[PDB]
């Protein structure tokens, strides 16, 4: 679902 | 063994020290604060080492709580209010009319004041936040046992830091840890307030029905 | 009369959209559900005349009731079960394991059963759906009045139809409008179920705070 | 009005001529009274079985109050008028957490109620309709309650034909307000439940009633 | 010793045993609480807030410890073992899973103790964040006293596990949330609930 | 309900 997160990490 | 040195952790908190510049208002701080939320996580020692599969769960799992501690800790510096990462300090009357009036008091009585009463500091804040982040009970981790071991490593340093700085009182460590239940509960209630509002007012299911594109009565 | 809003037309719309772990299944069906509603809605007379903006509100506004209205009628063939657009049949036991036992039980007694009790039909069902669609209490309507008028047109036709087809049931027109409260209620009930499950959201919730 | 005469019902309705939420919490025991007298004087009600009669009452309690205050407020501009002689305001209401519910009522129920010159006979009949609700839980003879219902609206259709001839869609218009009443009735329960949960140690009401003083027995 | 673990232990031992439960839970909770060392020295009025306030958390902690013996199940005070199928079908699958993963299992892993458990229960009980307390501060000292004792026990009994004290304390956030979830569940079932709700108002 | 049934 939310991989916007995986982005910055 | 001062692995997970409180020194790094303090360093991390300040890094996000915010540059000197309703629900919706708070509606903007977390997401902008993914920025802060993400930078902050990177610096926790040993944190990035986690399989990124796992690292992601912690971030999503921590987050409300990780955010709350922050406005909580920042407000100690102020009287009768909460001040956000958007700057923006809030007051009871508004908060109450906005309806998070109930949530709002619990924060002051159960979170800030107690933080202030013990004269909590950034190192202590960071370790508490760090403790939340490495949350084992979190869902979907490949190496849970892995996270538990690192967590223990965090508080342990935590216990020790407390001893040097504040010698007169030996119960401070337990005292810091007891704030967590309060922190966790406040997190749940926020969620409770958030859903009701979505549910309470019109065309809910807009979000659950995922993104709106009915424009195509065109096709 | 029938000129302002004609059922034959309203009938055509329904016939047009007829399909050719339930919680799980319904959700998958979302892209498809979109087509049926908008497609069906467009065939309703005068719907397309309304500002594109209003049309969106109505559709999103009545999205839940319309679908529900639709799945209940279909279920009439079915005995003690619900039939989805998927063609999936749901049953009490299956439903109760899934926690929606409360809602499922209501749909049948409150809705499906009664519909069969009166031998509801497609023209009438379609008429009820339109009335739901043209809902003027929807927030943001650019002009609510257009809608009140359009809604008024449907009942006139509906009322009038009932008399031609059913002289012996002076009862019918009112009876139909009477299922609207049950129908509305079930929907909010569904919403309640949808939210609780997200919230007692095992794993991660607030996952939903997508910008 | 062959069996359920409209005339009786008007008699029936007529018989009963700081923060708002406590406004009703403290207040509604009083209208336990109003509600019961009102149900007494509807035509075939008293003749139903007791098991059945009470069910309708709990069942319709929600809406019947709402409908009633909805109607009384037409008399006023931009406000809600309580049975307690209390008049509530939006900016006020907006502050005890029911800002949303209060607006729906005015826009969804009152204004619409007002815009049609709804009158007490109408108010009464609608209320009668809700009361005799067939979908209620566990009636021994439900098909019975359904039957009473038909008679009420039937009279209702007729009265409408009388006082207001030019408008032939009024009867339907009236019936279409019921959904709004029903949705608003539930939303209220939602505010009521939330305030319980959010506000405090809530187990108590669920725990039945508090007596731990004999905690120290 | 201002608050002694031995006394705290005696209290647990003293109370070892769809719920028209609770006349019983009430008896167990108050009888246990009275033996906590400084509880009855409290304004009677405070004592009511505390018991009522922590009523949910205190029971939960209780069934969890009892349940460790059971395998993949929870044992109620009634002496009734509950299992997933039973539970998941009956609408509380969500809670049951957490209770085991978040609570029972951890307690099992550490061979948590009656003293340790009783001690954890006391901390919960002497909750100073409780609304309405006559004076909150007095309660904090009582809470503060319990952890000190608890701290001491772990070292003496478990020198190798320097980590034991926090580990025990760290179960509280889990126990707390489970409580709120139970409440969220109790509330939903009533709301959803059959026939009419809000019947519930006791006038 | 007993309270209710006083009519
Ligand atoms: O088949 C059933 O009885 C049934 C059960 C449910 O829980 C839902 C539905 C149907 C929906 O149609 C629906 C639609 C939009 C949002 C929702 O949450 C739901 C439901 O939850
Ligand atoms: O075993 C379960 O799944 C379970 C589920 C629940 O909702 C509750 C409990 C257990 C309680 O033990 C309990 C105790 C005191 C007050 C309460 O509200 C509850 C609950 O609500």
């Amino acid at each position: 679902t939310n991989m916007g997160l995986e982005a910055i990490i | 063994n001062e692995d997970m040195p409180v020194e790094r952790i303090l360093e991390a908190e300040l890094a996000v020290e915010p540059k000197t510049e309703p629900v919706t208002n708070i509606c903007q701080a977390a997401d902008k604060q993914l920025f802060t939320l993400v930078e902050w996580a990177k610096r926790i020692p040993h944190f990035s080492e986690l399989p990124l599969d796992d690292q992601v769960i912690l971030l999503r799992a921590g987050w409300n709580e990780l955010l709350i501690a922050s406005f909580s800790h920042r407000s100690i510096a102020v009287k009768d209010g909460i001040l956000l990462a958007t700057g923006l300090h809030v007051h009871r009357n508004s908060a109450h009319s906005a309806g998070v009036g109930a949530i709002f008091d619990r924060v002051l009585t159960e979170l800030v004041s107690k933080m202030r009463d013990m004269q909590m500091d950034k190192t202590e804040l960071g370790c508490l936040r760090a403790i939340v982040l490495f949350n084992p009970d979190s869902k979907g981790l490949s190496n849970p046992a892995e996270v538990e071991a690192l967590r223990e490593k965090v508080y342990a340093s935590l216990e020790a830091y407390c001893k040097h700085k504040y010698p007169e009182q030996p119960g401070r460590f337990a005292k810091l840890l007891l704030r967590l239940p309060a922190l966790r509960s406040i997190g749940l209630k926020c969620l409770e307030h958030l859903f009701f509002f979505k549910l309470i007012g019109d065309t809910p299911i807009d979000t659950f029905l995922m993104e709106m594109l009915e424009a195509p009565h065109q096709m």
